């Protein structure tokens, strides 16, 4: 299973979908306003600030990024995140970042 | 209405039924995301416009990108919406639909 999530170019959750509490065993409001980077482990921290900002240049291709994500039963997760920029073609906002988010295998 | 209230975010199987949708679909277009759920989005598309997403449909499922355009979606209390939607696919595992209502 899996959730969809949505940040600001920076990595702050902007919005979550509730399918995360049996992904990861946080509630929406937990996640909300935190970056992604607060919840993935430190060896994979930097791969995953490179990937937001790969993301942004990609056209609005789809970016996947595999990490290891603190579960709230304190456990490493791993992740698959496959993400895409969105903006709004009728507008001139900045972009913004959505994401699917799987707990895979490592294997 | 601003531009991020007219937008709502879709997940669909590569048969097209609803596995997750925004709770924001609700103050566009009537539906409770619950009760998308299982349904094929092909079901609330004008007759008019079918053919169009069928084609759609078939350039997301081999590029595994695609934009709409313009479309027409069936609301729950009668009268049809118009749309556009931006879709992904996960991979294939899912598709990705970010859809901004064109209507007022
Ligand atoms: O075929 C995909 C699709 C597309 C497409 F343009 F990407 F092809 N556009 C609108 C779609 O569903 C509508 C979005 C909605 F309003 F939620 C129902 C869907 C369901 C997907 F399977």
């Amino acid at each position: 299973t899996r959730f969809i999530s949505r940040h600001n170019i920076e990595g702050i959750f902007t919005f979550v979908d509730h399918r995360c509490v049996a992904t990861v065993g946080y509630q929406p409001q937990e996640l909300l306003g935190k970056n992604i980077v607060e919840f993935c482990h430190p060896e994979d921290q930097q791969l995953l600030r490179d990937s937001f900002q790969q993301v942004v240049k990609l056209k609005g291709q789809v970016l996947s990024v595999m990490f290891r994500f603190r579960s709230k039963n304190q456990e490493w997760l791993w992740m698959r995140t496959s993400s895409f920029t969105f903006q709004n073609p009728y507008s001139d906002e900045i972009e913004y970042i959505i994401c699917t988010n799987t707990n895979v295998k490592n294997s | 209405k601003g531009l991020d209230s007219k937008t709502f975010l879709s997940e669909h199987s590569m048969d097209m039924k609803f596995t997750y949708c925004d709770d924001r679909i609700t103050e566009l277009i009537g539906y409770h995301p619950e009760e998308l759920l299982g349904r094929s989005a092909y079901e609330f598309y004008h007759a008019l416009d079918s053919e169009n997403m069928t084609k759609s449909h078939q350039n997301l499922c081999t590029k595994g990108q695609v934009v709409s355009g313009q479309y027409r979606m069936l609301a729950k209390h009668g009268g049809y919406v118009w749309l556009e939607t931006q879709g992904t696919v996960i991979y294939p595992q899912c598709i990705m639909c970010v859809n901004y209502v064109l209507s007022e």
